[PDB]
């Protein structure tokens, strides 16, 4: 209902960042829940036809032994950011001879994202990232916007119908939630407003523990869906 | 495998295209400003997945 | 000040005035040229002011050797008393701090002469409204609350689209004096209608043709169909000839 | 009316298939005074005209020396003329200093055209705004060449460039059938007569507004100025 | 602020003074003296033509001058013949901006127009401003073109200006004023390829000498030719930009 | 990067106008300490009680700052401040003066308004700290690169009324931490209904030759607002 | 394409690049040139207009010699054509130096077409405004004919025409049986077509330029002798 | 038949339809805001005279230097913006001193001219970095020296090229000064006559009164070196008038 | 000036219209391509049009050989497609030089997509208006079909189509794949899909067919006689 050629919106924010957020809000839903021991990440991987090959590309990607992430927005930007995140983690490990903390990696990725909001002749990234990690026996969960502003959460959702997902999470969250219950709650949140039949091939689930981060095999996803 | 080999195999156009792409991407450059990361330059140069 | 070409000015009671606006692309001026050339109006006087840059030339609508040597100025008035129509044409540009006085003087003349209604042809930038521009028609209309109810009913029957408001005030970027004219007509209670189009600078003959067809859908100055006489002065719109020893 | 959007940059094509900046640059040649060049079976002659102002304020170098067998005359922008003259001098000097042999005039002109074509295609640059007449002698004999801001060059029997050179061109076309058999004196007389056509009906050639450059067989390029043009000026008839 | 705008407006005013007394006239110039003929020249070449071929005979007395300031501005002096006080002559050698043209018209002409007054205007334009189907450089410049009002009984000595070509600025302002207020007038245009002080450009105005307006003001040609030839030898020094 | 015909910087003016729509921050200097008070515009129950847009950052053990503007630019500037302080400490074996740190950041902020083709930072700062040269201090900054010392100031939304009330109810050399906190609560309530969960309070002081920076708890904020309510009820 | 036609890095709403289209339109204000591939060679023909009588005969040539065995005919901007000819010469020389044998016409056409296409992607340069054809002959390869346009597309042809009147020339060429003829008849056919598609009133007097490369020349590009040109011109004039 | 706006004076690489460079023309026009300078070269030497205008009695006249000494045999006079000529003067001094220090000869006036002109044409260079000069210099110069070819005089304008001359005047009153010089200069005149004529023309064109404090004068001779007149010499010469 | 004239400017709804226009530019060619993967083979079939009778038909093709074991079919602008093919060959050579073994199909497709992504985030260069489909055989995975687009998005398929009539081709292929292939059945399926979608009876000189097989892992282009034999067998 309004198009602006200026830099700052009348509400006091950057116009291009608002447009990038509008682009992000039209993507596939994503859900992240932090439990007492571990973090669970989930996303919707609905495909347009049976002609596709689900074993080709993945939306949940691991950065290192203990860090993984998921996105909601434009695929190519996520692909170009994942490689930079992995390179930064490897550089930190080479320099300091120790695994990078989650907060440092989030800070560096956010700085890289912010760099593109000030220069001329470029455009900001159109993605929002959810990052999970494990440090000193304590799970972490972060969310970053296209402008590079990050906050730490306990349960959050983005993409389509994220307000209803946030309401659902607020209504059905507990401080002493277990990993299995967290996975069940995340799958239920994804099932809410799915407009279809959920199988073990059209969703992706990843978990983080004290043993590291890994992506669930579709057999395990089918087993989890059997309980529901 | 370098610019001379590419010119001898394909022609004069390939190194010219590569250098024009490099110059167009490198326009984000200034001395009195803060440190910068050359994401697009590393992607085009092909060294975005290796550590020097 | 209206200066008649003859001795005494004619009467314009119950007449409708067609007016252009100096906007982006000169679409209104080109449409006025098309209308005057096709409908074959005759000069009746001049609108002498001090707000437009002076210019002079011969007859732009010459059709024979006899009338091809008539001088013309930057603001002239034509009329067709058979169908109660009067037209104004501007062939120049405005000087600084001289648009509002021109609008005030023109509306004073419109009130004093006894005209019935005013129609303004204008244009606006084609890259500044919304994503709705790319998936909708490029024609918009505006109306004054003083307009007759029959006109409103006819416009609603024609299935047109009204110009969107801006947060509520009317904003027409690249429209020239059309916003000032609309505001002053609303203040002075004068029936005014505005028809515009989203364009870009370049070759704008199809834009003028589309605008005159859009106007004809309502006024029906020609036969109702999907035709227009091109003036003889549309000759060298891109310049002179090509120099030799290049191609 | 519609030319506003397409006549500001050299890298923008018009919808008619034209580039207006090249034509505008070619229009800058007529801002200088006129020059005349002609050749015979054994000689090549350049004749130039100096500005009508006083000589105290400025001394003008209209005819320049490039090599022992090449000389040029200029009309247009002084900076562009200086750049082109330096380029030609460097090319000729390199050829001699390395290979111990003179540089062919056709090769030099081709190099000039190739160099001048470049700025007509890049962004943020403008075409050269100077015109050249080149006279030289080599194994193939005398030569007269003309260069254009549009990076085009021509081979001529006689040519005139500058301001109001159409009358000189008409005279050269009318009298071109007898240049081959003329000797040096008659060739210079023909050049002066052609150059005189660009002046008002009352003015006449004078030793203070005429420059002459001559190259030919067994004669290196030489520039005659001031009192040196008196032998050539003597013998001319009334208009 | 409004103060800077007011200062700028006051800095660009037009004043009609009298250099004999250095006092500005409080009444329009034409409202003080009767007029029957009025000749106006704009530019270097037209001023030189009038000063060489017309103002070399009789006694001409100055009655006023105009003062103005632009980023491009040079004088504007008015004369009238002593033997015939009803014949006026103006020589504008400066540039009048678009916001000063109507001030100039008001100062010179006023709000009260009168009939029985012929007006002739002379000016020059570059040949590149001409529009033609063929190339610009193939035209035999310089040439002469004319525009007239609707009550000019006489005929021009040159072909009328072709259609897609238009004229603006001060000559257009004067012609528009004359056309609106029903005053006979004519404008002469010289399209030339040399816009500086040139002998051929000045001599391009010769056919106008045989018209009825200038019939009684030209006495002898050779003296005018000698004066013009002497005058052409005092031109300003040019820059080192061209060669 | 372009001078207006009247001699003004449109980009800087736009940045300041945009900052004028941000949250409200407060700073009051007392005889024995200095405090910062901010407004929490956004809040959710699901935040992780850390990195929850904590507007009071800690640069060193002696200094702290508050931000009203773009969060990412604020993060960049704070990170740069931390590196500057650490580098100076490593070089000189001595903590950096607060004014020197502010000047170092202001030089970077000013360079962007003169060089290159990048937009300036749309962030305003508020620094509090202690050093042996001058003791307790309080500074301010703006996108143009200007800075100055104050005794009580406010930035953000409705800052003019807060400044007017501060200048009306502020007395030099007679106020302590408790009076400063009460005045800050009154000003924030007037400029914002206020809830104890919508504000953040931080204080700086000295404890046996050691700078101590603390953030007030929800219970303490509730106690303070209850005392203010009791006082305003007793007044009427 | 108003609003999307000021740069070569912009797409039209219907998926078009208008700067390249304007560059291709810039070829239509140049004199027409044709080329016909025959059983044992290729013949070129150019309609050349005379500018003035002060120019020496043989100047402003539009039929170049790229190498010992390659002929070239251009149309459009002359300076762009000369630069492209220099590029082609450099490529042929490099291939000769490296691989030790003459470059096939297909590879040369591909290299030059890619070089031309490289100028239609960025906003720092402008597309070329010329078109040209290449011809060659060999004992083990036969006759070859190619075309390159400003967009950067190259194809092989049996008969080609570029310039202002390419449509009428192509219509005239379509009526020929060049697959079974010889060069001695193709020269006359080319002269007749050039004389037919010429406009006498709009354009002034012209001169005819002809060339071939083929078996009777032993794989060399040369100029037609004067007697053959005179006979072909007489035949064309008497037929027209 | 419509009047529209069109501008061609926005950049330095744009040609007008008649083939002109309006930015360079404006840079040249900027010289009209400077003071008047006069330079005359004869068979015995070169004479330079300049006018310095003091805008307030509180200003110090000694703080205005419009005639400088490049070397022992070269002098210069400025007109326009004095701040722009500093780089050119420094470049000329460095070139001359370096050449002497390296080879033990003296550069020619033409060589110093070329060295200076290389820097003044930095705008419009093929590969000039954006951090260097991007606009024409707003100053005009008048070089005068004695070489083995005899006395020489050169003139430079914001265009960027030097031109040799015999008697040139620059500044606001350049037209009147040149008109006066035209009827005075001749080939057989001497240095004292040149000094007297230049002082007479300066007095004629100056709005103030010639009082040997608001002017400067210098001469270069083949025998002696660059010499600048003092107050006593200026008064002695002026009292002749 | 405008949200659709800039490649590096988002629209209020978060869209990049230059990429959409580049997608629209693919249909300018007017041709359709179909790729079908079998049990142990991959088949690509394209449509050939040679309207001019003065044009040498041997010089018109859309099937390319990137590597001795990798094939390709291009849809869209001809010059852009040829430039893309040259870039793919250069990238394959560089990968082989750097890593000592031949590049896989998925890695080549990923590299091409990564290169294409940069053109969408910088304003001084424009995307290429072409679509690339690659086929090959992996050492431990079998036949593979991959596809690119101007936006920088890539994925693996069992069957896909590009150009005009892509929606109809996908609708036709969906039912066949759901219903549920030997070497003869894959070629027959692809040819039948193209013929039914185009509503034209094909001739041996009107199409191009390229295949790859597990037994013979080298890319091969079928001849007119083989295409005619396949057409006779189908009919």
């Amino acid at each position: 209902y309004s198009f602006s050629l200026t830099t700052f919106s009348p509400s006091g924010k950057l116009v291009q960042i608002e447009y990038a957020l509008a682009a992000v809000a039209g993507g596939a839903p994503s859900v992240g829940i932090k439990a007492a021991n571990g973090v669970v990440l989930a996303t919707e991987k609905k495909q347009k036809s049976i002609l596709y090959d689900e074993r080709s590309v993945h939306k949940v990607e691991p950065i290192t032994k203990h860090i993984g992430l998921v996105y909601s927005g434009m695929g190519p930007d996520y692909r170009v950011l994942v490689h930079r995140a992995r390179k930064l983690a490897q550089q930190y490990y080479l320099v300091y001879q120790e695994p990078i903390p989650t907060a440092q990696l989030v800070q560096r990725v956010a700085s890289v994202m912010q760099e593109y909001t000030q220069s001329g002749g470029v455009r900001p990234f159109g993605v929002s990232l959810l990052i999970c990690g494990w440090n000193e026996g304590r799970p972490y969960l972060f969310q970053s916007d296209p402008s590079g502003a990050y906050f730490a959460w306990k349960a959050t959702a983005m993409g389509k119908n994220y307000v209803n997902g946030k309401t659902f999470l607020e209504k059905r969250y507990n401080e002493d939630l277990e990993l299995e219950d967290a996975i069940h709650t995340a799958i239920l949140t994804l099932k809410e407003s799915f407009e279809g039949q959920m199988t073990e091939d059209n969703i992706e689930v990843g978990i983080c523990n004290e043993a590291g981060f890994r992506r669930l095999t579709p057999t395990e996803v089918k087993d989890y869906l059997a309980a529901i | 495998m370098n610019f001379s080999t590419l010119r001898n195999i394909q022609g004069l156009f390939a190194p010219l295209k590569l250098q024009m792409e490099f110059k167009a991407v490198q326009q984000v450059q200034r001395l009195p400003f803060l440190s910068s990361s050359n994401l697009s330059l590393d992607v085009l140069r092909g060294n975005d997945e290796t550590i020097g | 000040m209206f200066v008649p070409c003859g001795e005494s000015a004619p009467d314009l009671a119950g007449f409708t005035l067609l007016m252009p606006a100096v906007s982006v692309g000169n679409v209104g001026q080109l449409a006025m040229d098309l209308i005057i050339s096709t409908l074959n109006m005759s000069k009746i006087g001049y609108f002498y002011t001090d707000c437009l840059v002076p210019m002079v030339g011969n007859n732009p609508y010459a059709t024979t050797e006899g009338n091809s040597t008539e001088l013309s100025i930057n603001a002239e008035v034509y009329s067709l008393p058979s169908r109660k129509l009067v037209a104004l044409q501007l062939r120049s540009i405005f000087i600084k701090y001289k648009s509002k006085p021109f609008c005030e003087k023109l509306l004073s003349w419109v009130k004093s002469s006894g005209c019935a209604r005013v129609i303004v042809l204008s244009s606006s930038h084609s890259y500044q409204r919304n994503d709705l521009q790319l998936r909708s028609t490029p024609f918009r209309y505006l109306l004054t609350p003083s307009m007759q109810k029959s006109v409103q009913n006819k416009i609603k029957s024609l299935n047109w689209e009204e110009m969107e408001k801006s947060r509520f005030c009317i904003r027409i970027p690249g429209g020239g004096i059309t916003k000032t004219l609309y505001d002053e007509s609303c203040s002075k209670e004068i029936q005014m209608a505005v028809l515009l189009k989203f364009v870009s600078e370049g070759d704008n003959i199809p834009d003028a043709l589309g605008l005159v067809e859009y106007l004809n859908e309502w006024l029906q100055i020609l036969k109702p169909l999907s035709r227009w006489k091109i003036p003889s002065s549309w000759r060298l719109l891109f310049g002179s000839g090509l120099p030799p020893a290049l191609f | 009316m519609f030319r506003n959007q397409y006549d500001n940059d050299v890298t923008v094509w018009s919808p008619q298939g034209r580039i207006h900046q090249i034509e505008y640059a070619m229009e800058a040649v007529k801002q200088g005074s006129a020059t005349v060049g002609l050749k015979s079976k054994t000689h090549a002659v350049l004749v130039a005209l100096k500005r009508a102002q006083s000589e105290l304020a400025a001394h003008q170098k209209k005819i320049l020396h490039v090599d022992n067998h090449i000389g040029i005359s200029i009309a247009g922008l002084t900076a562009d003329a200086r750049l082109l003259c330096n380029f030609m001098r460097q090319e000729c000097l390199d050829s001699r200093f390395v290979f111990d042999r003179p540089l062919p005039v056709s090769r030099l002109v081709s190099l000039i055209g190739s160099k001048t074509q470049i700025p007509t295609q890049r962004y943020g640059r403008r075409p050269y705004g100077v015109g050249l007449l080149i006279a030289g002698y080599d194994d193939m004999g005398p030569h007269i060449f003309q260069t254009c801001p549009s990076a085009n060059y021509f081979d001529c029997r006689a040519m005139s460039i500058g301001a109001r050179s159409q009358s000189a061109r008409t005279y050269l076309e009318r009298h071109m059938s007898e240049f081959m058999e003329c000797n040096l004196n008659e060739l210079v007389k023909h050049g002066l007569r052609a150059l005189r056509e660009t002046l008002p009906a009352e003015q006449d050639l004078t030793t203070k507004n005429v420059s002459i450059g001559i190259v030919g067989k067994d004669l290196e390029f030489t520039i005659y100025d001031d009192d040196d043009v008196s032998p050539f000026l003597e013998g001319l008839e009334e208009r | 602020d409004r103060e800077v705008r007011l200062q700028l407006a006051r800095k660009r005013e037009v004043r009609l003074l009298r250099r004999q007394t250095k006092t500005s006239l409080e009444v329009s110039l034409l409202e003080k003296y009767p007029c029957s003929k009025f000749i106006i020249a704009i530019g270097n070449n037209a001023v030189a033509f009038l000063s060489s071929f017309v103002m070399n005979s009789g006694v001409w007395e100055e009655v006023g001058c105009a003062k103005l300031w632009n980023e491009w501005c040079a004088f504007c002096v008015f004369y009238h013949l002593k033997s015939n006080p009803s014949v006026f002559l103006c020589q504008c050698s400066c540039y009048v901006a678009e916001d000063q043209q109507y001030q100039w018209l008001e100062k010179v002409f006023g709000s009260c127009p009168r009939k029985n007054m012929q007006i002739t205007i002379l000016t020059c334009r570059h040949v590149t401003d001409y529009k033609t189907s063929e190339s610009t450089g193939s035209l035999p410049s310089p040439f002469l073109r004319a525009l007239k009002t609707q009550n000019f009984k006489d005929s021009a000595c040159c072909p009328l200006l072709e259609q897609p070509n238009i004229v603006h600025d001060l000559p257009a302002a004067v012609l528009s004023y004359c056309q609106v207020w029903k005053i006979p007038a004519i404008l002469y245009l010289c399209y030339t390829d040399v816009m500086k002080l040139d002998l051929i450009t000045v001599e391009a105005f010769k056919p106008i000498l045989s018209t009825r307006s200038l019939k009684g003001l030209v006495k002898n040609i050779p003296q005018s030719t000698e004066i013009l030839k002497k005058l052409m030898t005092t031109n300003e020094i040019q820059s080192n930009i061209y060669t | 990067t372009i001078f207006s015909p009247e001699g003004r910087l449109y980009q800087v003016e736009y940045a300041m106008e945009a900052i004028g729509h941000a949250g409200t921050c407060l700073g009051i200097l007392a005889n024995d300490g200095v405090l910062l008070a901010a407004e929490r515009r956004n809040i959710h129950k699901l935040l992780d009680e850390v990195f929850f847009s904590e507007k009071i950052y800690k640069l060193n053990e002696d200094m702290a700052c508050s931000v009203a503007g773009i969060t990412s630019d604020a993060n960049v500037l704070t990170n740069e401040l931390r590196l500057i302080a650490q580098r100076y400490l490593l070089q000189y074996q001595e903590p950096i003066p607060c004014e020197q740190l502010v000047t170092a950041l202001c030089d970077i902020k000013q360079a962007y308004t003169q060089f290159g083709g990048k937009r300036p930072f749309g962030v305003s700062l508020l620094y509090i700290g202690w050093d042996k040269h001058y003791g307790f201090q309080l500074y301010q900054s703006d996108p143009s690169g200007n800075y100055g010392g104050w005794k009580a100031t406010c930035i953000g939304n409705n800052s003019a009324a807060a400044v007017s009330m501060l200048k009306q109810d502020y007395k030099e050399g007679e106020m302590t931490l408790k009076s400063a906190l009460a005045l800050a609560i009154k000003v924030l309530n007037k400029t914002m209904k206020l809830s104890a969960e919508k504000v953040e309070i931080a204080t700086l002081t000295r404890e046996n030759g050691k700078t101590v920076i603390r953030v007030l708890k929800q219970k303490e904020v509730e106690q303070l607002i209850k005392k203010h309510e009791e006082e305003e009820a007793k007044a009427e | 394409g108003t609003g999307y036609d000021l740069s070569a890095s912009t797409f039209s709403p219907d998926g078009r690049v208008f700067q390249v289209e304007y560059a291709m339109k810039a070829v239509e204000n140049s004199s027409t040139a044709i080329g016909i591939r025959c059983k044992d060679g290729v013949v070129f023909g150019v309609e050349k207009l005379v500018l003035s009588k002060l120019y020496e005969e043989g100047s402003n040539k539009r039929l170049f010699n790229v190498d010992r065995h390659v002929g070239m005919a251009v149309a459009g901007l002359l300076a762009d054509a000369r630069s492209l000819a220099d590029i082609a010469r450099e490529e042929a020389s490099n291939f000769r130096s490296n691989f030790g044998y003459n470059i096939p016409l297909k590879h040369l056409a591909d290299r030059v077409a890619m070089y031309v296409h490289a100028y239609t992607l960025y906003s720092a340069v402008r597309p070329f405004g010329c078109s040209f054809m290449l011809g060659s002959y060999s004992v083990n390869d036969g006759a070859q004919l190619y075309m390159i346009d400003p967009s950067g597309v190259s194809y092989g042809y049996w008969g080609c025409a570029i310039g202002k009147a390419r449509q009428a020339a192509k219509t005239e060429i379509e009526k020929l049986q060049m697959k079974e003829m010889t060069c001695r008849d193709i020269v006359k056919e080319v002269a007749k077509i050039i004389y037919i598609v010429h406009d006498e009133v709009k354009d002034k007097a012209f001169e005819l330029e002809l060339s071939w490369v083929g078996e009777l020349t032993n794989g060399r590009h040369e100029i037609v002798p004067k007697d053959i040109r005179e006979e072909a011109e007489k035949y064309a004039k008497e037929s027209l | 038949m419509f009047l529209t706006r069109s501008e061609y004076d926005r950049g330095v690489n744009t040609f007008s339809p008649e083939g002109r460079l309006f930015q360079v023309e404006y840079a040249i026009e900027a010289i009209k805001l400077g003071s008047t300078a006069i330079g005359i070269q004869t068979s015995e030497g070169v004479c330079l005279a300049v006018e310095k205008r003091i805008t307030s009695p509180l200003m110090e006249p000694s703080s205005i230097e419009k005639i400088v000494e490049i070397d022992a045999h070269i002098g210069c006079a400025m007109s326009g913006l004095i701040a722009d000529a500093k780089t050119l003067i420094d470049k000329a001094r460095v070139e001359t001193q370096n050449h002497w220090f390296t080879y033990n000869e003296t550069m020619t006036v033409e060589s110093v001219t070329q060295a200076v002109s290389n820097l003044a044409l930095q705008f419009g260079e093929e590969d000039a970095d954006p951090g260097a000069m991007s606009r024409p210099f707003g100053v005009a110069l008048l070089f005068g020296g004695v070489d083995e070819k005899g006395p020489q005089l050169f003139h430079m304008d914001p265009s960027g090229t030097f031109v040799q001359c015999d008697a040139r005047a620059i500044g606001s009153a350049s037209e009147g000064a040149q008109s006066s010089l035209q009827e005075v200069y001749h080939k057989s005149m001497t240095l004292k006559e040149a000094i007297k004529s230049s002082l007479i023309i300066l007095k004629q064109v100056m709005e103030e009164k010639l009082n040997a404090t608001n002017i400067e004068l210098a001469t270069v001779q083949p025998g002696q070196n660059f010499h600048m007149f003092t107050k006593e010499e200026l008064e002695e010469v002026i009292k002749d008038i | 000036a405008g949200f659709d004239r800039h490649i590096t400017i988002f629209s209020p709804e978060g869209r990049l219209y230059q990429v959409e226009y580049a997608f629209k530019a693919i249909n300018q060619g007017g041709l359709t391509s179909v790729a079908v993967r079998g049990k142990d083979c991959a088949v690509i079939v394209t449509q050939k049009k040679v309207p001019d009778k003065l044009l040498d038909s041997s010089t018109v093709t859309h099937l390319f050989k990137i590597t001795e074991n990798i094939g390709c079919v291009m849809t869209g602008m001809t010059a852009d497609s040829r430039s893309q093919v040259q870039r793919a060959r250069y990238e394959a050579a560089n990968w082989k030089y750097k890593y000592g073994y031949e590049i896989p199909v998925d890695m080549l497709c990923k590299r091409i997509a990564d290169i294409s992504q940069v053109y969408t985030q910088n304003a001084e260069m424009r995307p290429l208006g072409c679509c690339m489909i690659l086929i090959g055989i992996d050492e431990e995975q079998g036949p593979q079909v991959y596809k690119c687009d101007p936006a920088g998005y890539y994925c693996g398929f069992k069957a896909t189509a590009a150009g005009v009539k892509q929606t109809e081709s996908t609708s036709f292929l969906e039912k066949k794949v759901k219903k549920k292939w030997t070497f003869e059945q894959t070629v027959e399926t692809a040819i039948t899909c193209l013929s039914t979608v185009l509503s034209i009876d094909f001739k041996p000189s009107e199409i191009e067919v390229g295949v790859v097989t597990v037994e013979n892992p080298k890319f091969r282009i079928l001849t007119e006689a083989e295409i005619d034999a396949h057409l006779v067998a189908l009919a």
